[PDB]
């Protein structure tokens, strides 16, 4: 549940810059670049990106 | 840590910073020559920074010491975060002063409802992004294992414990990983894994340690 952009994310959706849906359950470390996203988008759980996104 | 504030100097002895050209998990002293730390934390180099307070800055105090030897759960999965623990074998015994010290392992697991502290220097802000250069503190008791699970269904193994507020608002977050959780002097938890920080119903999922006492002394006393 959050706004974004145009639009507001509601009970399970996780806002993805201007669009809700994705979901963010990730474990707790730090992703020098943030989490792998690649295909589908959003982030990964535990995986940080080497390189950025 | 969202929510907290800020530890006083070396108020946290036995806190320690994983880091590899920076910060990347918190972590544990154990002994003067293991840490204690997540597995989903592992690197092949690492080095552990202790004795720190802002670490954003030198401030004579600490020490930084290369890890040995890494050893994480033989039962780990990458894919649940169970059994998310790791052994960080010091390559030079840690000098023991009052900034400096170990923490407790659990004579037992603490009850529900147990108050306990978490530390590190995660991420401060729960919808937004904004790292500390001051470790940060937060007391937050110990949920029911009935409680975690109905904020989890089919996620918590029983090497997992839920510590925060069903209500959100004050919780672990990223960065914060491999780092503490004691209770009575006694370390029960790592930092672990959750669904986004402080999230209403989705408190912070953490290590059960009081089932690992005796692998971390086997192997301990084997390397
Ligand atoms: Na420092």
């Amino acid at each position: 549940t959050t706004p974004c952009g145009p639009v507001t994310c509601s009970g399970a959706q996780m806002c993805e810059v201007d669009k809700c849906v994705c979901s963010d359950l990730h474990c707790k470390v730090k992703c020098e670049h943030g989490f792998k996203k690649d295909d589908n988008g959003c982030e990964y759980a535990c995986i940080c990106a080497d390189a950025p996104q | 840590i969202v929510g907290g504030y800020t530890c006083a100097a070396n108020s946290i002895p036995y806190q320690v910073s994983l880091n590899s050209g920076s910060h990347f998990c918190g972590g544990s002293l154990i002994n003067s020559q293991w840490v204690v730390s997540a597995a989903h934390c592992y690197k092949s180099r690492i080095q552990v920074r202790l004795g720190e307070h802002n670490i954003d800055v030198l401030e004579g105090n600490e020490q930084f010491i290369n890890a040995a030897k890494i050893i994480t759960h033989p039962n780990f999965n990458g894919n649940t975060l169970d059994n998310d623990i790791m052994l960080i074998k010091l390559s030079s015994p840690a000098t023991l002063n009052s900034r400096v010290a170990t923490v407790s392992l659990p004579r037992s697991c603490a009850a529900a409802g147990t108050e306990c502290l978490i530390s590190g220097w995660g991420n401060t802000k729960s919808s937004g992004s904004s790292y500390p250069s001051l470790l940060q503190c937060l007391k937050a008791p110990v949920l029911s294992d009935s409680s975690c699970k109905s904020s989890y269904p089919g996620q918590i193994t029983g090497n997992m414990i839920c510590v925060g507020f069903l209500e959100g608002g004050k919780d672990s977050c990223q960065g914060d990983s491999g780092g503490p959780v004691v209770c009575n002097g006694q370390l029960q938890g790592i930092v672990s894994w959750g669904y986004g920080c402080a999230q209403k119903n989705k408190p912070g999922v953490y290590t059960k340690v009081c089932n690992y006492v005796n692998w971390i002394q086997q192997t301990i006393a084997a390397n």
